[PDB]
């Protein structure tokens, strides 16, 4: 507000308009920038799931360790959370509470994957190509930027065929073929 | 420590057989170790460079694929003059430069 | 180091001071009154654009001036500046005070103070080509005598070799010196005390300055140029000396 | 003609200036003294000017020596011992069961010299009066202060042991 | 031994010109400034810490 | 490697021998080359030069 | 220098394609145009190329002189690190021999 | 300005590398980036590039000390490569 003086300071030791304990460090904004996600409520739509992983992790930690339910049941779950690809490794059972973060689930987003597979140059520019309609998964093109992509389905993202951005790529290698009308 | 000055004397190195002087300069050990380092300083930057050939991912699109062009053999060409401004003189510039 | 060679001038880290980066380097300040060197030092000329005007630069001999080595030994903050008033003490001639006039420029003034008449007579004749120098020929031990002539100076300079050097600055720092404006003492070890050592006088004259509410910032020794001196850049706190 | 990849404008934390934590956003090489030789310190000649700790006074009482008369036995020349203003502020702060040291500290042959500090802590008042001049001769018996001065070149440290005092870095012992 | 004392001190007086800038002579020549050069950013001055 | 062994039978008395060079690389001598009477193939650990002189230690 | 095979150089990703400028053969108009000041300027252009040769090599020998004495100093430095390593073990026996 | 550059550019390039001009001087170690504002001038009581090559003692020094580095930089490279391929081929 004012860079209040030293005697103003001690009466206002606690007031701050920009940063609140309720606001929690602005972690939600801070990862919305790093992954460039469109609408604001998208974070806490993941962070309700990413919290719900840990609540199932916790009560499955409260069962006794030599229980053939419990031993079966999180390894049943780490099969799925690795196939979807939110977590890097399948070995640790305590990745399921420690490595399950929103920024883990927010980088199996489609524009991050187009930046991981070096399709677009940056991560904003990949959102620019999805929204304009140049990218596709198998048959159908995808148009929501915020498409989660399975690690299995991560094989199949390509540029949409006959596009003006898959035509320019093939001109760089001097390998167009207009019988494909690339 | 406890060693004479004669025990640390010298051991000189001998030269090429003078009958075999055509194939000049016999290489000792310390002249081989300059040769096998900087072959392994070539493969280790070539096996890496061949490893990027296996993983090209041919859907990659960087936005500087308009200024670069490629020769018909397949490897790219870059201009001698380098700059964006030394391309080719216009007819009005030649009409002044002549 | 001849009259033929051409030298690059470059602004020093301190304002108003200029370095002459040649084959060897020189310390240089712009001559306010061109065409005349006041004690025969070799002066540099340039030209700046009407045909280009002549701007003459005068070399700043280290061995002549006790201030001069401290620049060339390296001081962090020299409180003399191209706009500020500056009080000078013990300017026998224009050996150094003509230099201090040129570095404060045509805006700020310099108050030359020295007691003796025959060096003071020379200080008059130089002061009528440099408008900044107004010379005062009263004794520096009695500042109430020239109280009418000087008002609110921004940094004093002390080149007195009298052994009561701390009291002769306190009576000039309390009554003339603008608060929070620095004090550049130049201590000579032989002229204060010849019995005790060179370094004791330096530890004695600093502690005498701290009694007079001058927190001294840094201390230089200027040894390769002059034997056994110090210049001690102070700051006149007067209020919050801690 | 609206732009692509639009996103709700929101508050940068790593970059904005209005935040408190983000509000924040010439070398110096001190010359080794013109007195000093490699370690010899060729300037110090008698009489000496010796700084004194709290601890040097306290062990002076237990070992039954005068300050001034007892220092001249160790030192063999004349000396002017001088307690700073920080050190006298410690001797008062030690309190009631050290008051016999506080009487012996204020003696008109024991000089006092002021300092310009914001503090009582004289263990670091003292080294700072030593680096900037190197004419003094520190009298301590603090363990950490000895290690703080034995790294400084050319400063005769002085401690009390057994009967009389001892000096360390004087080359002119006798 | 009186030579090795001489050739030590004469060797350990060259080092003294390299650690600090020791006084030498005066100025007997004509020239004013410095041969080795000026630096702007050195500030070889003991600053009085608080 | 030439002119170390005289006959192709002389090589066969010596195959499997840990040959070394001046440069310090090791190797073995493996088969007697036939069509000239003296020479033999030898596998070193790295590419021998032409300028290099193989020596087989013996007692 | 290393010479990459062209079959390796062809299928490289776009980030790392090595820029190898072909030599020019047909004489450019500019290289038939430009004037070279000869005579007195040649004596003052040979000389600058003769000074900058000296000051590059005087640097790269003295810069090599530091990393020769860097190698010697850290050998002397690690020897002082080893004595402060072993003797620090010996105190923590003679301390805990009391305890 | 960008006029009168050449007699200035040769001069400043002869000051950024002034350690090499005489093997007895050995200035302090500094970098001397070209400053933003400067004014080349002479000493009142022939630019330094023209001044220096008019000397004979320095000009005989650089011709020796340039051939003596270029006797070293040539030494391994390709004249030495062709001679070793020459003696194998010649006999
Ligand atoms: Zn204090």
């Amino acid at each position: 507000v004012r860079k209040l003086k030293h005697h103003e300071q001690k009466l206002l030791k606690k007031v701050d308009f920009l940063e609140w304990k309720q606001d929690q460090g602005h972690r939600d904004t801070q990862v919305m920038r790093t992954y460039h996600i469109q609408n604001r409520e998208d974070y806490h739509k993941y962070n309700r799931i990413c919290g719900d992983i840990r609540r199932l992790a916790n009560k499955l930690s409260l069962l006794p360790p030599t229980d053939p339910f419990r031993r079966k049941h999180e390894q049943l779950l780490l099969d799925k959370l690795y196939a979807m690809g939110v977590l890097t490794t399948k070995s640790k059972i305590s990745d399921l509470e420690n490595k399950v973060t929103v920024s883990a689930i927010c980088r199996r987003r489609l524009p991050v994957i187009m930046h991981r597979l070096k399709m677009a140059e940056t991560i904003q520019d990949a959102v620019k190509f999805i929204e304009q309609g140049h990218v596709r998964v198998g048959p159908n093109l995808i148009n929501d930027p915020a498409y989660l992509v399975t690690r299995n389905m991560e094989d199949y993202v390509t540029w949409v065929d006959n596009s003006k951005i898959k035509k320019t790529l093939l001109r760089y290698r001097n390998q167009i073929d207009d019988f494909d009308f690339s | 420590k406890l060693v004479h000055d004669v025990q640390k004397k010298q051991h000189r190195e001998r030269s090429q057989l003078t009958s075999r002087s055509r194939y000049g300069f016999l290489e000792k050990h310390k002249d081989y170790v300059k040769r096998a380092q900087d072959f392994h300083r070539k493969q280790s930057t070539l096996k890496v460079l061949r490893e990027k050939a296996k993983e090209r991912n041919p859907d990659e699109y960087y936005h500087a694929m308009h200024s670069r062009k490629t020769d018909a053999k397949g490897l790219l060409i870059s201009s001698r003059h380098g700059d964006e401004e030394d391309e080719s003189l216009s007819m009005d510039q030649v009409k002044l430069l002549k | 180091a001849r009259g033929g060679a051409k030298v690059v001038i470059e602004p020093h880290r301190h304002a108003g001071v200029y370095i002459a980066r040649g084959k060897e380097d020189l310390l240089v300040t712009k001559n306010m009154a061109p065409g005349e060197s006041v004690y025969g030092e070799k002066r540099i000329s340039v030209e700046e654009p009407v045909p280009p005007t002549k701007v003459e630069y005068r070399v700043w001999n280290p061995f002549r001036s006790k201030l001069a080595a401290g620049i060339m030994g390296g001081l962090d903050e020299l409180f003399i500046a191209p706009g500020k008033k500056v009080l000078y003490l013990g300017a026998a001639s224009g050996t150094s005070v003509s230099h201090v006039s040129d570095v404060v420029g045509p805006e700020g003034v310099v108050y030359a103070v020295e007691f003796s008449h025959r060096p003071g007579r020379e200080l008059i004749s130089m002061a009528k080509k440099r408008p900044n120098i107004i010379p005062i020929i009263e004794d520096a031990r009695h500042p109430q005598k020239y109280r009418m002539l000087i008002g609110m100076v921004d940094c004093v300079f002390a080149d007195v070799a009298q052994p009561d050097q701390a009291r002769i600055i306190a009576l000039n720092s309390h009554m003339f010196l603008k608060d929070q404006g620095g004090v550049v003492i130049s201590i000579k070890a032989n002229c204060i005390d010849s019995t005790v050592d060179a370094e004791t006088v330096f530890a004695r004259e600093v502690q005498k300055l701290r009694e007079e509410r001058i927190k001294p910032l840094e201390q230089l020794t200027l040894e390769p140029y002059e034997r056994d001196h110090c210049i001690v850049v102070g700051r006149y706190m007067r209020s919050g000396l801690k | 003609t609206r732009k692509f990849g639009l996103v709700k404008r929101t508050l940068n934390t790593k970059k904005d200036q209005r935040l408190k934590k983000n509000q924040e956003n010439t070398r110096n090489i001190p010359q080794v003294s013109s007195a000093l030789f490699f370690q010899y310190n060729q300037a110090i000649k008698p009489p000496y000017q010796v700084l004194i700790d709290t601890n040097f006074i306290n062990f002076s009482i237990q070992k039954k020596v005068d300050i001034v008369r007892g220092m001249m036995d160790c030192l063999l020349a004349k000396c002017n011992p001088l307690i700073t203003d920080c050190v006298m502020a410690e001797l008062e702060k030690l309190g009631p069961k050290y008051r016999i040291a506080l009487k012996l500290a204020r003696d008109p042959r024991i000089k006092r010299l002021s300092c310009s500090h914001k503090g009582t802590y004289a263990d670091d008042c003292l080294v700072h009066r030593v680096l900037q001049h190197k004419c003094y001769i520190v009298a301590t018996n603090d363990a950490g202060l000895k290690q703080r001065i034995r790294k400084i070149p050319g400063i005769p440290l002085m401690s009390v042991g057994g009967h009389a005092y001892v000096i360390e870095k004087l080359p002119d012992v006798f | 031994s009186r030579v090795k004392k001489r050739k030590k001190y004469q060797k350990a007086q060259k080092k003294l010109k390299s650690v600090r800038a020791v006084y030498s002579g005066g100025q007997s020549g004509v020239y004013e400034g410095e041969k080795t050069g000026i630096k702007k950013g050195l500030t070889r001055s003991v600053k009085f810490k608080n | 490697i030439k002119d170390m062994f005289s006959s192709a039978m002389e090589v066969a008395r010596f195959e499997g021998a840990q040959i070394k060079t001046v440069s310090g690389i090791r190797g073995e001598i493996k088969r007697a080359l036939s069509k000239p009477e003296g020479h033999y193939r030898a596998a070193f650990e790295d590419k021998i030069l032409m300028s290099d002189i193989v020596i087989l230690r013996s007692w | 220098g290393l010479k990459v095979p062209k079959a390796v150089q062809k299928e490289l990703p776009f980030k790392s394609q090595i820029h190898q400028m072909k030599p020019q053969k047909k004489k450019t108009y500019m290289a038939k145009r430009a004037v070279v000041l000869g005579g007195d300027e040649k004596k003052a252009r040979s000389f600058i190329q003769k000074v900058l040769t000296i000051s590059k090599a005087k640097d790269s020998k003295r810069k090599e002189q530091k990393a020769s004495q860097r190698k010697e100093r850290l050998k002397k430095l690690a020897k002082m690190e080893e004595e402060k390593s072993q003797r620090d073990k010996e105190k923590k026996k003679e301390y805990f021999a009391q305890n | 300005d960008d006029n009168m550059r050449r007699e200035v550019q040769r001069d400043l390039l002869l000051i950024k590398h002034r350690a090499a001009l005489d093997p007895k001087r050995h200035y302090k170690k500094q970098r001397w980036e070209v400053p933003e504002r400067f004014a080349i001038g002479t000493i009142i009581e022939s630019t330094i590039l023209e001044t220096l090559m008019g000397d004979e003692a320095s000009n005989k020094y650089f011709k020796r000390k340039y051939n003596e580095i270029q006797e070293k930089s040539t030494s391994g490279r390709k004249a030495h490569y062709k001679k070793m391929k020459e003696m194998r081929k010649k006999r």
